[PDB]
């Protein structure tokens, strides 16, 4: 959840997705394991 | 650490860590750069601390 923000490193944030430097808006987060669980194997991301 | 290759990208993008902070310099410019008397420390301690 900490690459999601301007200019850091990563993967998410190097190969995923990026926010440009002049950005404005908002970025809202909550965890969602009763939700996104069990063996859940549907989420993909790139290495 | 001396005489050698390193390849700090490798490091920080396959993350296997929950914390990368760098300070006098910035993540993206350390495989741009030569570096003198390099030592890595290495120690356990707890969560909060």
């Amino acid at each position: 959840v900490r690459q999601i923000a301007p200019g850091q490193t990563g993967k998410i944030a190097d190969y995923n997705y990026k926010l440009p430097d002049d950005f404005t808006g908002c970025v809202i987060a909550w965890n969602s394991n009763n939700l996104d669980s069990k063996g859940n194997y549907n989420y993909l991301y790139r290495l | 650490i001396s005489n050698c290759v390193a390849d700090y990208s490798v490091l920080y993008n396959s993350a296997s860590f929950s914390t990368f902070k760098c300070y006098g310099v910035s993540p993206t410019k350390l495989n741009d750069l030569c570096f003198t008397n390099v030592y890595a420390d290495s120690f356990v301690i707890r969560g909060d601390e």
